[PDB]
């Protein structure tokens, strides 16, 4: 569930998180008993927000940004600590990304997209645009999102996922089609069938922009489209962004 | 250090300790 009460987590949300733990973990009660109130827990360093020399090539900056996102850790607690309203003006979402870097808690895919925009607004030669995926596995549908990027005419991605190959892509793909097809193949290898892809517009580098992120400029039904039309729609989206 | 900063500090330590355990469980 999503924490709605800000930080520090309020008592009711905090207790609800631990109730969830006790339900789904085999030991459950012993997990909480060993952690809650413990006086000798590891001190986790606040990860350093990466900053860049003007001489650092953008792709190397992107490695550092992704490393920062990874260091926060995938959120496995069951409680999302930051509420994200996707229609919020960019300036409000950037205040959120700033809070994420200050409080430094675990995150998942949507939070990492917001964070990835915030950490690349200093790179005007980089374009950023969200890519969402809907997949099917074992009778269920799953949703995922990453931050597509374009540098010097080549495509990559930043993000957070449980799988290495469903988040970070160095910007080396010659076309948007090839980037998305790489995600499709990565999904295939973990037995997910890709059903839909939704691609947004390029995001302003002004963190005080009042405009909204445009999340679903192109919505592609992979099965209905077939291979060639799928390719064609992706190249059209890439032109729409150019 | 304020009471509110103390709470966030204590909570963050328990969140990461829990995340380690829940991370170990999800691959099982
Ligand atoms: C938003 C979730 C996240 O951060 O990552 C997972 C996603 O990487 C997976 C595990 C791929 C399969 C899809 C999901 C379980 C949806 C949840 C996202």
């Amino acid at each position: 569930f999503v924490n709605r009460g800000g930080l520090p987590v309020d008592e009711a949300t905090w207790e609800r998180m631990w109730k969830h733990v006790a339900k789904i973990h085999p030991d459950g009660e012993k997990v909480a008993q060993r952690i809650r109130g413990a006086t000798d827990l590891p001190k986790i360093p606040i990860p350093s927000v990466p900053t860049f020399q003007p001489s650092t090539p953008v792709p190397e900056r992107l490695e550092a940004v992704q490393r920062y996102i990874r260091e926060l850790q995938y959120n496995h607690t069951g409680t999302q600590f930051f509420e994200i309203k996707k229609s919020r003006p960019l300036t409000g979402l950037m205040d959120l990304a700033k809070e994420m870097t200050k409080e430094a808690l675990p995150i998942k895919c949507l939070e990492a997209v917001i964070l990835g925009i915030y950490l690349t607004n200093s790179m005007p030669t980089l374009e950023r645009f969200p890519i969402s995926f809907k997949t099917y596995f074992s009778g269920n549908y799953f949703r995922h999102i990453v931050l597509g990027v374009n540098f010097a005419g080549r495509y990559g991605a930043l993000g957070m996922s449980r799988r290495e190959d469903l988040m970070y892509k160095p910007p080396a793909f010659r076309t948007l089609s090839e980037l998305v097809l790489d995600f499709e193949a990565a999904y295939g290898r973990c037995w997910h069938v890709l059903k839909k892809v939704k691609l947004g517009q390029s995001v302003s580098h002004d963190p005080h922009s009042v405009e909204q992120i445009e999340w679903k400029h192109s919505v592609l039904d992979v099965e209905r489209l077939g291979r060639d039309d799928f390719r064609k729609e992706l190249e059209r989206h890439a032109r729409d962004m150019r | 250090k304020s009471a509110q900063q103390e709470l966030k500090q204590r909570q963050r330590a328990e969140i990461y300790a829990l995340n380690r355990v829940m991370t170990e469980l999800e691959q099982q």
